[PDB]
DNA sequence: GCTTGACAAAAGTGTTAAATTGTGCTATACT
């Protein structure tokens, strides 16, 4: 497999005949595709294309060339050209810069009256380029552009029953997706009507005519569908010139009715290339559908004559009910309505074309001034310059990169978030569906998922279904189809003809399990095949229908679903809630892998890009904690740095330890640094914990977890979190304000941590309220009052004409500052307008686990922790090990996850070697297990692949032949169960109960960021209420059913006193602070703001509203 | 998933 | 159908003459308020900008009939009026309505009160609170069913002036600023006052 | 120049992408009356009502009138001269006087929070 | 959260009737008959004609 | 306050709405630009709708709760305590 | 306990000087 590969021994049965392919090969793909690189054109060329172009190079071919009006220049651009990287990944992430490339491209001028050329490269600007992980440097902010789901514009047929007085009729609209519409329907009335752009139904013999058909050839060609027949007799129009005439009048009656314009209107309305495009996917997609003009390559963009009569023929043929159609000049075609949900129809836009369509609008917006300024200068004293601003294109594309919702910041969490988050397919943004439509038509779960788009794992918040994750082996179809691999199957023998195909090529074909059992050589061993039909159905057929097979059982679930051990025996809500459960695992201080798991720990780690592995062979030169050197058999050098304790965009730390020492071999692709939450090169993202499945005086009731204190004690449970604190100092109306150690009214103890610069020193312990760096500001008229004057006089402490304003750690955070950076204009730093500095201090703490905190595994089994009992006080086995985790047992049978069981089993066996009795004979359950698997040694690791994992008999077997202990007697019988010693009592618990090892992860969702309170503090400008939405003193909302639970309660007073005095009530208010302070009791309430507003509201409407006794 | 539009003309008379 | 809009104004406490408005009030500055915020930026409220439009065209009209302009101006003033009235009243109810800047309409007196923000709606929504909080549960076997287990942080920002007052009280701080320091500081003394 | 030609921004905006706030019900203001300041002004001046008793009815009138706790008009020493018809500078004595006396720790140190 | 203020710098004072100054009545009438009044103080001279409600 | 038993509503002869009134808006100038103070005569006026700041007048001659209740002889704007501008109306006589 | 004379920086005098603001007027013909 790989170089490093750590021991992992495997419960599969089946055979892998295709590798998983590189899983970030989407977002990389698509960019290799718009840049045209080296490699893409080999790769295209050797697939079967000749002369391919790139997405720039596409983009200026359509827009060149151009002329004026006068005719007399044209301008051309050809030959873009890239240039190296203004600065590496790391210095534009340190700087805040934007991780681009110079871009040039080759303009040329010609003169048609005279014939001069003027050939010249114009600067285009920086490109923003991409890393080799599938990220933009954007800022110093890493960036990713989720794939967009999309209807491909086509031709598409559709019927609907009339709810007036039933019947059906049929209808065929064309989405061009750049041009108008044209869509041909069929009423009632034994007709065929043309609404021509979506205006009025028109005869489609006015149509056919206009195109310059005649009533001789429609009679003799159209013979075989009666409604034509009757639609060309209630037609009036003569000749053809009149159907131009008579659509021109009816399209706009107010301009003049002429042939000639009729004529004209109706060719630049869909056959030109400058007014209406089929995006070359709807040229494809029209041909694959009504199949005229196969074989040889296409580049028009527009509607052939033959396309339209083609359409309204298969139209009638549909309502004719003929099953199958064919046209001179074309192929033979079945005859069908088509659905949107069908991925035939549905298109996806990777990153390389929503970056087209963009520098496409930003071409066009340059263009034309181009034209214009080509037509306000003078002649013989032009150059491509003078007339090229690349102004527009450059702020189009940073545009597109900071605003669009396509782009967005990547999740930094954890490893398996951005690989995930990489790999993502969106449903909405521009041109998308909003997230308030679509109820449960667009959201579901289609047939046609199988092998293309997981059908398990999505978002549980507003975007379920709309977002989702493509599958393990899926790659982009050029045209953009997701298309999925499949066996070749040819007379009952399964062949390595590895085949893609889309949707609808796969709708043509019968396919088959990938655990369908088969014979040695290759035939298939049984009669009756499960198998998928063209309708998505579930069918058994015979051994000699089936024409493909899957590729492996693990075909449909995504890398995230993947992760999970025994998914077949989980619910599928349950299954959903552990996919999304798992991208919110915080990196721990010391990973570790799980001791039982799946086969995608180790490349979902390596894909992730989190890890650091080594480029070529060689030998480790030496390793320290910053950075690695490696010796290459050329004799060739290579270092890599070890980002270290860097923060993510999420606020968990990020950082990279060695996994290698000096004189160590390594080959290439191995594993020489682990990244956050990987160990030995395999994913890490949680814990082994000894679980004793039992209810334990309530303290576990309703999913609650009870924790051993050894895991705060050895840090088992323990995170790294920074967080970021910055603050600017600019110039205003009233001066410049300045960074200070000296700040006003305040003792000389509270800043004995500041620096001379009036910053906090690095590596200072820091609490809630602490000046992190000094500020002032210019304050201005003081105007003392006489108490104030008199207090100052006795102090003697003269006026201040600066205002302290430093930064204060916000309330509930606590840590060590481990870095800080300073930018200033006086070193010509690129601040905004009217910011003299800008100062960021980075605070890290060392979060341990404590109560309330969210624990879960990978069923989706969650819970906060409820206690967190001492030592002594757990369950302990026999030999003395106390159980480190309790989950209640009425728990798991309800949410229908038995999964965990079988993890808990699987592990405990794991965590002790086991040694079947092979001996005398293989056993009847270990017939099945491979040869490798009959004997481990303790604190092995073992995989159990979704759909192809460990079976329930092989693992009760193996659950009888664990190995001793030190003491040498067994813990869990064959049932897997033990006894436990009550920690309390100490009287042995009535019956034996299950005990295992889990894998348990910790979630983001810690107490510290939820936890909130308010008594006085800042008030809203204009409703005077106090306002929410942050954490250090937010408000709660107080909604309309609360006020009538209080009012079902009878408490008149309370409603009363919480509607008013603690909201919205200026008056009232402060005298309550001041009883509440002074000891006297609360005065009455008056009268809210929200009615005094309304009553002077409602009076400036000259309504003389009046209150009486 | 639902507007407002849907939500009132779901209980709308409908006979 | 008419009979009973022309009883409402017999035996009522009004007359027909509120129909035709010889002046329209101004609500206080306060209600429709221009905020400077931080940084030179001003923030108005677009309330403010349909009162002066009344304002210019009632005083050119007060020009108009002074130097006695033919009737053709005259009349067109009035209408003028009488469309930035309707808009000051309600924008949209007659005609297309004012837009100003970018492509949406201001939002006038009748706007308010009307639609989902303002009053008569957005009180039966739910409004913020103080001397609230909130915080993840946990389940407390120990605890009577008439008491429940307070963080001690959340339980100390709660009753912060009720901790003042006993501090001050109690002689542990000698004023009401010194006990607000102490309690934000959460030195020693103020958890057993707490408790 | 620059900054006299800026616009307005409507407070009737819709900030947050729709019509969930507008503009202004995220905006604070500075210049708001805070409880805890206001209640402990309050106090301060019956706490000096009761320091300034602890001096001489002459004593702690100069500095009632100086400082003007009574009208709030700061009388200067002419006019206090006419308590008596004094000069200025025994009444400046006098209030240096009780100045020396008040800022002493057995009597600052009670004030000695309202800074 | 933004900030905003506007010019209206508040007082703590806490007299709302600490102290009473001394006043004077004026009364104007206007031309078409309506009459107003008007708390001047007792400084100086009293305005001659006055801009009423 | 406290005291209420039934909210009665009705139309305005123009009489309440001259009634209501503190003064008319001559001008539709709201705040100077350099200086942000108030014009007088027109929106935001402090002499119809009431000082913009605690017990002060527009020049300053008189301020501070001891003038309570008191018409500065040059301003026309009564010292009080700044919060009436949310209750104090004006009025427009149209042409 | 309280006052006179010698000095001093600060708060005003009175006018002038510079900046700001309101205002009427531009006559090839143009609808
Ligand atoms: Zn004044």
């Amino acid at each position: 497999s790989v170089p490093g590969a750590p021991n992992r021994v495997s419960f599969a049965k089946l055979r892998e005949p295709l590798e998983v392919p590189g899983l970030l090969d989407v977002q990389t793909d698509s960019f290799e595709w718009l840049v045209g690189s080296d490699r893409w054109r080999q790769a295209a060329i050797d697939r079967g294309e000749e002369n391919p172009v790139g997405g720039l190079e596409e983009v200026l071919a359509e827009l060149s060339p151009i002329e004026d009006f006068s005719g007399s220049m044209s301008l051309s651009f050809s030959d873009p050209r890239f240039d190296e990287v203004k600065a590496s990944v790391d210095e534009c992430k340190d700087k805040d810069m934007t991780y681009a490339a110079p871009l040039f491209v080759t303009a040329e001028f010609i003169n048609n009256n005279t014939g001069e050329i003027k050939s010249q490269t114009v600067f285009m600007g920086d490109f923003p380029m991409m890393t080799e992980k599938g990220t933009f440097i954007i800022n110093g902010t890493e960036r990713v552009v989720v794939s967009q789901l999309v209807r491909s514009p086509g031709v598409y047929f559709d019927e609907t029953i009339d709810k007036s007085t039933e019947k059906t009729l049929h209808s065929v609209k064309v989405i061009p997706g750049r041009g108008a519409w044209l869509e041909f329907d069929v009423d009632k009335r034994d007709t065929v009507g043309v609404r021509i752009d979506r205006k009025r139904r028109q005869p489609v013999t006015v149509l056919l005519k206009a195109l310059g058909w005649t009533n001789e050839q429609i009679v003799e060609r159209f013979g075989f569908s009666e409604i034509m027949m009757g639609t060309l007799e209630k037609d009036t129009t003569s000749g053809t010139d009149e159907a131009l005439l008579d659509i021109y009048r009816k399209l706009r009656p107010g301009e003049p009715p002429t042939k000639e314009s009729a004529q004209t209107l109706l060719e630049n309305l869909f056959f030109k290339e400058k007014r209406y495009d089929l995006a070359r996917v709807g040229r494809y997609k029209v041909n694959k559908k009504l199949g005229l003009n196969a074989g040889k390559p296409i580049t028009s963009s527009t509607l052939t004559e033959e396309d339209v009569v083609a359409t309204i023929e298969y139209l009638v043929r549909l309502h004719e009910g003929q099953t199958s159609m064919t046209v001179p000049g074309g192929v033979e075609v079945p005859v069908e309505v088509d659905d949107i949900d069908h991925f035939g129809n549905r298109r996806l836009r990777t990153v390389g074309e929503l970056i087209q369509n963009q520098i496409r609008v930003g071409l066009s917006r340059m263009e034309r001034v181009v034209r214009e300024r080509m037509t306000t200068q003078d002649v013989e004293a032009i150059t491509p310059q003078t007339l090229i601003n690349i102004r527009p294109v450059v702020a189009a594309i940073k545009e597109f990169f900071g605003t669009s919702q396509l782009s967005q910041f990547m999740d930094q969490n954890n490893p398996l978030s951005g690989l995930t988050h990489k790999r993502r397919l969106s449903a909405l943004g521009p041109g998308g569906l909003s997230r308030e439509r679509a109820g449960l038509e667009v959201r579901d779960v289609h047939p046609s998922h199988y092998g293309r788009m997981c059908p398990i794992e999505t978002p549980e918040g507003p975007n379920i279904g709309l977002i989702g994750s493509l599958s393990v082996y899926a790659r982009v179809n050029p045209f953009g189809f997701i298309e999925t691999p499949y066996r070749k199957v040819e007379n009952g023998v399964v062949t390595d003809q590895i085949d893609y195909l889309t949707a609808d090529e796969e709708d043509r074909h019968v396919v088959a399990q990938a655990n369908s059992p088969t014979d040695e050589n290759g035939r298939f061993t049984e009669d009756r095949v499960m198998v998928r039909k063209k309708g998505g159905e579930v069918e058994f057929v015979s051994a000699d229908q089936v024409d493909y097979m899957d590729v492996s059982p693990r075909q449909m679930v995504s890398v995230a679903t993947a992760m999970i051990p025994f998914l077949e025996h989980d619910d599928a809500n349950r299954a959903l809630m552990g996919a999304n459960m798992q991208r919110q695992a915080v990196p721990l201080v010391r990973s570790e892998a799980p001791l039982v798991g799946t086969g995608m720990e180790l490349r979902a780690a390596i894909d992730a890009g989190d890890v650091v592995v080594a480029d070529k062979t060689g030998v480790i030169e030496e390793v320290s904690a910053d950075y690695i050197t490696v010796m290459a058999d050329d004799g060739t050098r290579q270092s890599y740095r070890l980002r270290k304790f860097a923060r993510s965009n999420h606020g968990t730390c990020a950082n990279q330890r060695p996994i290698v020492d000096a004189g160590q071999r390594v080959e290439a692709g191995q594993v020489i640094a682990d990244g956050p939450c990987t160990q030995n090169g395999e994913m890490a993202l949680g814990k082994n914990l000894l679980v004793a499945i039992m209810p334990w005086e309530g303290h576990n009731y309703e999913d609650a977890i009870i924790l051993s204190n050894r895991l705060v004690e050895e840090d088992v449970l323990t995170s790294i979190h920074i967080e970021e604190h910055e603050i600017d100092a600019r110039d205003t109306k009233l001066g410049a304000e300045e960074i200070t150690r000296d700040i006003p009214n305040v003792s000389d103890e509270v800043l004995a941590d500041l620096d001379e610069r009036g910053i906090v020193r690095i590596g200072a312990e820091v609490r809630d309220g602490d000046i992190l760096v000094g500020k002032v500001t210019p304050k201005g008229e003081t105007e003392l009052t006489p108490e104030e004057r008199l207090l100052r006089a006795i102090f003697g402490e003269k006026a201040r004409e600066v205002r302290d304003t430093s930064l204060k750690v916000p309330h509930g955070e606590s840590g060590k500052v481990i870095g800080i950076r300073v930018f200033s204009r006086e070193d010509d730093d690129e601040l905004p307008a009217g910011v003299n500095e800008l100062v960021r201090v980075y605070v890290a703490q060392k979060r341990k686990i404590s109560d309330g905190d969210k624990l879960a595994g990978r069923h989706g089994n969650k819970g906060v922790i409820g206690k967190i009992l001492p030592v002594e006080d757990m369950p302990f086995l026999p030999d003395g090990t106390p159980v480190d985790i309790i989950l209640n047992t009425h728990g798991v049978p309800r949410r229908m996850n038995i999964g965990q069981i079988l993890e808990t089993h699987l592990g405990w066996v794991a965590k002790a070697g086991w040694n079947i009795d092979v001996a005398a004979g293989v056993p009847d359950w270990a017939s099945k297990l491979p040869e490798e698997l009959y004997s481990a040694p303790a604190d092995s690791t073992v995989a159990t692949p979704v759909f192809d994992g460990a079976q329930e008999g092989e693992l009760a077997g193996l659950l009888g032949s664990t190995l001793p202990n030190r003491d040498g007697e067994v813990m869990v019988d064959a049932d897997g169960k033990s006894t436990l010693f009550d920690g309390r009592s100490g009287e042995p618990f009535p019956y034996p109960v299950t005990v295992g090892y889990m894998y348990i992860l910790k979630l983001h969702h810690l107490v510290d960021d939820k936890i909130h309170a308010r008594s006085t503090g800042p008030y809203s400008m204009i409703t005077q209420q106090p306002l929410g939405g942050k954490a250090q003193f937010g408000g709660q909302r107080f909604g309309e059913m609360e006020c009538w639970a209080m009012q079902a309660y009878g408490a008149a007073y309370t409603l009363q006193e919480l509607l008013t005095i603690k909201s919205d009530d200026t008056v009232g208010r402060v005298k309550v602070y001041e009883a509440i302070v002074k000891g006297e009791n609360i005065p009455e309430p008056g009268i809210p703001e929200s009615f005094k507003v309304l009553l002077k509201e409602l009076q400036s409407l000259c309504l003389n509203v009046e209150v009486l006794s | 998933l639902i507007d407002a539009e849907e939500l009132a003309d779901r209980f709308k008379e409908q006979d | 159908k008419r009979l009973k809009v022309v009883a409402a104004f017999q035996q009522s406490g009004n007359s027909p003459m509120g129909m035709v408005l010889d002046a329209v009030p101004v609500i206080p500055p306060e209600l429709r308020p221009m905020v400077q915020l931080d940084g030179g930026r001003f923030a108005t409220s677009d309330l403010n900008d349909l009162y002066r439009r009344v304002i210019n065209r009632n005083n050119r009209l007060k020009r108009l009939i002074d130097l006695g302009a033919p009737e053709i101006i005259v009349n067109n003033e009035k209408r003028m009026l009488q469309e930035s009235v309707d808009a000051l009243f309600d924008n949209g109810r007659r005609g297309r309505p004012v837009t100003g800047p970018g492509n949406r309409p201001l939002k006038s007196l009748s706007d308010l009160l009307k639609g989902k923000q303002g009053r008569f709606r957005q009180n039966l929504l739910g409004k913020r609170v103080d001397y609230s909080g909130r915080s993840v549960i946990v389940v407390g076997p120990q605890l009577k069913l008439h008491q429940c287990g307070l963080p001690k942080l959340m339980a100390l920002e709660l009753f912060k002036p009720f901790v003042m007052k006993r501090l001050v009280d109690l002689n542990h701080a000698q004023n009401i600023k010194s006990a607000k320091r102490m309690v934000e500081r959460q030195r020693p003394q103020v958890w057993d006052v707490l408790e | 120049i620059q900054q006299y030609a800026r616009e307005p921004i409507s407070l009737d905006q819709t900030i947050g992408d729709e019509g969930d706030s507008q503009l202004g019900d995220f905006i604070e203001d500075s210049e708001a009356v805070v409880a805890v300041d206001a209640v402990s002004f309050t106090l301060l001046q019956d706490q000096l009502q009761s320091v300034l008793e602890t001096l001489s009815e002459r004593e702690a009138g100069v500095v009632r009138l100086r400082f003007g706790l009574t009208d709030g008009q700061p009388r200067t020493l002419d006019e206090i001269g006419q308590v008596y018809g004094v000069t200025r500078e025994r009444i400046r004595q006098i209030e240096s006087k009780t100045m020396s006396k008040l800022r002493h720790p057995s009597r600052s140190q009670v004030l000695r929070d309202y800074l | 959260v933004l900030r905003g203020s506007r010019l209206g710098a508040v007082s703590y004072e806490t007299d709302r009737n600490h102290d009473l100054a001394p006043r004077q009545v004026a009364r104007y009438r206007t031309d078409n008959g309506e009459e107003f009044d008007v708390p001047f103080a007792d400084d100086a001279e009293i305005p001659g004609t006055w801009l009423c409600r | 306050v406290n005291f209420f038993d039934e909210l009665r509503i009705g139309l305005a002869t123009a009489d309440d709405i001259r009634n209501w009134s503190y003064g008319e808006v001559k001008k539709p100038e709201t705040i100077n630009y350099r200086t942000l103070k108030p014009e007088k005569d027109g929106l935001f006026c402090e002499k119809i709708f009431g000082p913009t700041r605690d017990w002060e007048c527009y020049c300053g001659k008189y301020k501070r709760v001891r003038f309570k209740g008191i018409i500065c002889e040059r301003c026309g704007v009564e010292v009080t305590r700044a919060k009436v501008r949310r209750e104090r109306m004006g009025h427009i006589e149209l042409a």
